[PDB]
């Protein structure tokens, strides 16, 4: 099972109200202490179980419907449901047990999830990117993945973690 | 709306049946009628379905044996079923749904279903 | 990872004390619907969780504690705290979707297990037995085993199975 | 009550060093001290110990290297560590425990570690 996502067609605003949606995650949960943007979240999961697969069902979904034709504009406020429904795998998994890891924790599991990703455990990434001042790129980078450790055994299933980068 | 399936029965192998399942309502013009069918220990699968407008679509496993026909004063459906296999014995169920664009489909009501058995 | 344990040297009242402990079991938890006897559970668990593994190392402390020379009349008592303490891995997953299935359904899954045990899904059984009137034997057997399904699908796991056989 | 390890340090492959680990308080004559050693990215395992009465224990990768003793009038344990080995290399921790039964054991202090280097 593979499902991966990439935009590069985002605006300004676009960017910068999934942002803002993304922070209202961190803000969320339990926060944790012991040039580019990058921000988004990379959660651990397992598909032998019902909440596993019931997630894929909802990531396939989103993903099916991030495949319409004039569906750019909407990303924003498709984002909004899939990742604060509660009422829902998605919304619900990224309330219980999200972590928020200082960004010396956060940068190692990017740049490993950006190997892993450029050439078993399901880990579920959604992560958007500026490159700038002005603005050169926006990209919003969205899949499912089954590959070698990023959590640095600090995160258990159904863990998720908050991405920060600044 | 309930839908009322009918015409189920043991044939012989190369036989044929005709199903018919009946809505206690009007169905909307919207509405599409559709069979599915259960064999025991699988999953519920398409097999034939008719819009308003008489457009039908059939599923490769019955394509040129099964006939699906409706009549819309009787809010009626009928599946005709020639030249009946082993692998066509399962529960037939009718269901009614609408599209509400191209990617999402609205399932409505299901019947109880009636049994096919295809004997060798 | 295999665990099996059996007794066959049972008191009369070690039997029927153990069969209240399992009573209780049963009318702690949702009730479903819709000669020899035997009682006890069997419980599906996941062995990538930290719950699957924090069960094992209490199962596993419990049988070799039950390697004891002079550790029969204690049987009683161990199981009390075993599975009816919540503060625990196993009394805590006894306490949380326990399931209790008519004989109809319980009868194939004693004999599957008894079948999978004489000759990928870690089960965990504690399964106490009667052969009468008199009684001509009594059998305490409880194990960890990984093997063919037992449950039909309508089993999950963490869900555990209440054994009732009479 | 508080250990204290000292006596960790950098020393060439086939030299020697002396751990020491001195309690703040009295240890019960039922109390055992150990040495257990933690090598990088790995756990915490068993180096040696002695009990209150001199008897000792050891590992199979010291047996014949290592040598504990304990002074009871200075609550503290020494470990005279000799043929050092680079695998040797790790953070060195003193603990206090007694045995309830022949299969219980309770771990009741730890120290903070010493860290001893073998360079090749």
């Amino acid at each position: 099972v593979n499902i991966e996502f990439e935009a590069y067609s985002l605006s300004d605003n676009d960017y910068d109200g999934i942002k803002k949606l993304l922070q209202q995650l961190f803000l969320k949960a339990p926060v944790n202490t012991a040039d580019v943007e990058v921000f988004g979240f990379i959660s651990l999961l397992n598909l032998t179980e019902r909440k596993g697969t019931q997630c894929v069902e909802q990531i396939q979904e989103l993903v099916l419907r991030f495949c319409e034709k004039n569906c750019e504009k909407s990303m924003v406020e498709q984002l909004d449901k899939f990742l604060n429904d509660t009422t829902k795998p998605v919304g619900l998994l990224l309330s219980e047990r999200f972590i928020n890891v200082p960004p010396q924790i956060a940068l190692p599991m990017y740049q490993q999830l950006q190997k892993e990703l450029a050439g078993g455990k399901c880990y579920f990434y959604l992560l958007i990117s500026k490159t700038f001042q002005v603005t050169a790129l926006v990209s919003l980078k969205a899949g499912l993945i089954q590959s070698r450790s990023t959590l640095s055994d600090f995160q258990g299933t159904f863990m998720t973690v908050g991405i920060a980068l600044s | 709306v309930q839908l009322q399936e009918s015409g189920g029965g043991l044939v012989q192998a190369g036989g044929s049946l005709r199903l018919s399942c009946a809505a206690s309502g009007t169905i909307s013009p919207r509405g599409v009628m559709g069979w599915y069918r259960q064999a025991p220990g699988k999953e519920r699968e398409f097999v034939a379905a008719i819009n308003y407008g008489g457009t039908t679509y059939y599923a490769d496993s019955v394509k040129g044996r099964f006939t699906i026909s409706r009549d819309n004063a009787k809010n009626t459906v009928y599946l005709q079923m020639n030249s009946l296999k082993p692998e066509d014995t399962a529960v037939y169920y009718c269901a009614v749904y609408y599209y509400i664009n191209s990617q999402r489909k609205v399932l409505l009501y299901w019947g109880q279903g009636t049994q096919v058995t295809v004997s060798s």
